[PDB]
């Protein structure tokens, strides 16, 4: 699971 | 900060080193004379590429590397080659007489004559580091230097640097391009000696790379230059997280955390995609979804093992180029559905992913198509143990008759050192079996 | 009981810490340079709680930024409000913690902890009357988890009569693929049961599910997850930041919320749930704020409150509304779902109403529940933990830093006790 502001 | 020193031992180590640093230069826009027009930080820098490259007043970007060989022919070609200006002469260290495919000569007879000089030059590089991360050691399993001297150096490095990380890129022997009958011997010896001195070792099976070059690139009889150029792309993928940085980038040490459940189980399986010719790549673009699928096709593995018959202990995906989180997440969802991929019961099943938006480049006159996006999967599977098994069997057949053992004894080794090394290998195969068993 | 000292440790800690200051600064009418430019005077009444004053009457956050790598803090300093923070209150190393609790708590972090406590001490002397500290951090990493709990243990030693508050981000495989996070979290929990008075259990499993299911974000980002945390943090501290009657300081909150010293792990909820893209043109009715704020969908902890019982509840309503109607709907839930509230704590639901609403909303409701259903969270981590520990997996990362298997067994044991303790009072 890829999650950057 | 977080500098990484590369050490290239022996012919394989050096020649692979050439391919790698050539490729690195092309990736960072560094000319063969070390100059880098992009870098405005003259004489210094804090950038991501500075972990592999130091800078000088002249504006010259110098590889944090050392090339060592007990015989000058191979390194001499570097000294006179296209990228001769890239290095400082003290970084290219040669002997006169090689180890004659003899581990004993590499570790003892010839190796002892040069080990201090090498360490002195390694030390001089370490002094340039604001915060050394560790070493990368490129070597062959089969060569006398690649096996014997590498073990000696790794042992010495454990002493002189304590527990700073030491990663291996080890060339596993293949009959199609084997140079010695005793490569099984050298392999088991170096593996045993280095095992407790290496934090993580990426095995490159030449037969696998030979196969991939023949199959995917339609190269009739692959040369070292062929294998190296493919190997370099893979090494580049693994070190991309160290040399570039973006929001979606995951440092190699983070992958390392997932990949090594026990100190001895530190041999990840590499699988790279897409390996495709320019002819096939024309008018055919490969999606994030497509390349991700290839990582689970054993034809694209770097070692000839069968993960299907084994169990998974970790899965990392090192993406580079045109890759977005959305597509990756959907891609793995597919594979979670379209494959089965069994994990051991004591590990979680998530895939640790990293992304570097910097796309893969290719060396001129290269065989590989220039693709928009690529991926390297690092997996910790019990199947890797197959590699040890094939090699341990070859070893067993010769040692049973003590074949060739006299060339080793004559240089100073003992039969005990052989049986000892072989017992460690038996324990390692046993270990790789233990982890696969279900819990109670 | 006046000044609060804020601390934020690690990547997660500094990100949510920054976002928290972004939000309340806007609510208190403080700009990035630190000058005041707001309408109402309610904004400056209890401004001294979280901010210090300087020459030119500039307002400086009472915040200490901690990390073992310069990454996030360099980004925060070049963030929106980056220049607001006291430059000297940036305390960072270079080695990093490598998502390792041991590195954060025993080796790499021990090498830096003393320097941080110097900044804590300097801020604590500027205080006319210190309440205590609020820490923001994740339990899944190394710095915030390991070094954070170390700072707590050390701070409790210098200020044992002060209140220790925490916003602790619980890990979830739905958000991170790092395998060792259950180790880090279990070790941290042990520290938190012993050395905090109040802990807001911000669960990344909840924040993700909220973002994906309710807010319909197919690829949730940290910014999306943090928008929820930021909203929660604003609401939970509203009773602290503006003039109020209920739970107006950390100790009073603790006395109302904590019936037993170890059971101080709160379940935060919020309504209306919002994304940075959501429009929110239609303000909700008071009944709607209430039905949602008690709805599991709005809980930030990923626990089903119907599986346990509420020991205590604090409810905070914001915006101009019928304070009459607030009481009726609040009394309605209690009387409707009376079975889910323990009978041996009469009137365990307390309510406050602040007039100033949060940024972008006219009507908002925040929830703070000490539910026994929180055990489901600790049960989740405990299982992820044992799955690995029964085979002693990945322990070499920790033993290499000097730890021993026994210290894991004790942390595992203590958190199993916590779960059982939460279960003891659920059947009372
Ligand atoms: N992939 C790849 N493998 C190589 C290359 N050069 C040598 N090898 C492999 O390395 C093994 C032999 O070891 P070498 O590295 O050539 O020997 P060495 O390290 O120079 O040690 P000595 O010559 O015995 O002192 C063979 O099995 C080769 O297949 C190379 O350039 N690329
Ligand atoms: N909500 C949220 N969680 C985060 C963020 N950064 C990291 N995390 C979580 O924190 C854990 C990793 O800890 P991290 O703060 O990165 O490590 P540290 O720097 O050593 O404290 C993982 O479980 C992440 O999901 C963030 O910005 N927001
Ligand atoms: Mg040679
Ligand atoms: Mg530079
Ligand atoms: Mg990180
Ligand atoms: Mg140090």
């Amino acid at each position: 699971x890829v999650x950057x502001x | 900060m977080r500098e990484c020193i590369s050490i290239h031992v022996g012919q394989a180590g050096v020649q692979i080193g050439n391919a790698c640093w050539e490729l690195y230069c092309l990736e960072h826009g560094i000319q063969p004379d070390g100059q880098m027009p992009s870098d405005k930080t003259i004489g210094g820098g804090d950038d991501s590429f500075n972990t592999f490259f130091s800078e000088t007043g002249a504006g010259k970007h110098v590889p944090r590397a050392v090339f060592v060989d007990l015989e000058p022919t191979v390194i001499d070609e570097v000294r006179t080659g296209t990228y001769r200006q890239l290095f400082h002469p003290e970084q290219l260290i040669t002997g006169k007489e090689d180890a004659a495919n003899n581990y004993a000569r590499g570790h003892y007879t010839i190796g002892k004559e040069i080990i201090d000089l090498v360490l002195d030059r390694i030390r001089k590089l370490a002094d340039q580091c604001t915060g050394l991360q560790g070493f990368l050691v490129f070597h062959s399993f089969g060569g006398g230097t690649g096996s014997g001297f590498t073990s000696l150096l790794m042992e010495r490095l454990s002493v002189d640097y304590g527990k700073k990380s030491k990663l291996e890129f080890s060339i596993y022997p293949a009959p199609q391009v084997s140079t010695a009958v005793v490569e099984p011997y050298n392999s088991i010896l170096t593996t045993h000696t280095t095992l407790e001195h290496s934090d993580c070792a990426f095995m490159v099976d030449n037969e696998a790379i030979y196969d991939i070059c023949r199959r995917n690139l339609d190269i009739e009889r692959p040369t070292y230059t062929n294998l190296n150029r493919l190997i370099s792309q893979i090494v580049s993928s693994i070190t991309a997280s160290l040399r570039f940085d973006g929001a979606l980038n995951v440092d190699l040490t983070e992958f390392q955390t997932n990949l090594v459940p026990y100190p001895r189980i530190h041999f990840p399986l590499a699988t790279y995609a897409p390996v495709i010719s320019a002819e096939k790549a024309y008018h055919e673009q490969l999606s994030v979804a497509e390349i991700t699928n290839a990582c689970f096709e054993p034809a694209n593995q770097m070692v000839k093992c069968d993960p299907r018959h084994g169990k998974y202990m970790a899965c990392c995906l090192l993406y580079r180029g045109d890759v977005v989180p959305k597509d990756v997440n959907a891609a793995i969802a597919t594979i979670k559905t379209k494959r089965s991929i069994q994990f051991v019961d004591w590990c979680p099943t998530g895939f640790k992913v990293g992304i570097n938006y910097q796309p893969p480049t290719v060396v001129p006159g290269g065989d590989l198509a220039k693709v928009q996006r690529a991926v390297c999967m690092l997996s910790n599977t019990t199947a890797i143990a197959e590699a040890w098994a094939r090699l341990d069997h070859k070893f067993d057949l010769m040692y049973a008759k003590r074949a060739f053992v006299h060339w080793y004894v004559g240089e100073g080794m003992e039969e005990g050192e052989f049986s000892e090394a072989r017992e460690d290998m038996a324990a390692l195969e046993k270990d790789y079996e233990e982890v696969g068993v279900d819990s109670v | 009981m006046r000044e609060i000292v804020h601390i934020q440790a690690g990547q997660c800690g500094n990100q949510i810490g920054a976002k928290f200051w972004e939000v309340i600064s806007d609510e208190h009418g403080i700009d990035p340079t630190g000058s005041y430019h707001g309408d109402s005077d309610l904004q400056l009444e209890r401004i001294n709680v979280y901010y210090n004053e300087a020459t030119g009457n500039k307002y400086v956050p009472r915040a200490i930024l901690v990390d073992l790598e310069p990454g996030t803090m360099d980004s925060v300093r070049s963030g929106p409000f980056g220049q607001i923070f006291r430059p000297d209150n940036f305390v960072f190393g270079q080695s990093g913690a490598g998502n390792n609790w041991a590195k954060g708590h025993y080796t790499e972090g021990a090498e830096l902890v003393d320097s941080v406590l110097d900044v804590v001490r300097k801020e604590s002397e500027s205080c006319d009357c210190l309440q205590g500290f609020q820490l923001t951090h994740s339990l899944g990493g190394g710095t915030g988890s390991g070094m954070g709990t170390l700072l707590i243990s050390k701070i409790r030693e210098e200020y044992p009569d002060r209140i220790m508050n925490t916003f602790s981000v619980m890990p979830s495989p739905k958000v991170s693929d790092t395998v060792v996070e259950p180790y880090n979290a279990t070790l941290s929990v042990h520290q938190l049961v012993e050395n905090t008075d109040e802990t807001y259990c911000i669960d990344n499993e909840a924040l993700y599910d909220i973002c994906f299911r309710t807010l319909k974000l197919t690829t949730p980002t940290y910014g999306d997850l943090n928008h929820l945390v930021s909203a929660t943090m604003s609401g939970v501290t509203t009773c602290l930041r503006f003039p109020g009657q209920l739970n107006a300081d950390l100790r009073k909150l603790a006395v109302n919320m904590v019936p037993f010293p170890r059971l101080h792990f709160f379940m935060p909820g919020f309504a209306p749930l919002t994304s940075r893209g959501s429009q929110q043109y239609r303000a909700l009715t008071v009944p709607e704020l209430t039905q949602q704020m008690f709805d599991s969908k709005n809980m930030m902890a990923a626990c089903d409150p119907r599986h346990g019982r509420y020991l205590t509840v604090a409810a905070i309503f914001r915006g101009r509304m019928s304070m009459k109607e607030v009481d009726e709907q609040m009394l309605n839930v209690q009387n409707k779902n009376s079975s889910y509230f323990v009978e041996w704590i009469p009137n365990n639901v307390k309510t406050a109403v602040c007039d100033i609403p949060p940024r972008g909303l006219k009507m908002s409701a925040t929830f703070i529940g000490n539910s026994t259903a929180i055990q489901e969270l600790f049960k989740r981590i405990s299982e992820q933990f044992t799955a690995m520990f029964r085979r002693k997996a990945f322990l070499h990362w920790y033993t290499g830093e000097g730890m021993d298997e026994m210290e894991f067994t004790e942390a595992e044991s203590n958190m199993n006790d916590l779960v059982s303790e939460y279960q003891q009072y659920q059947d009372a």
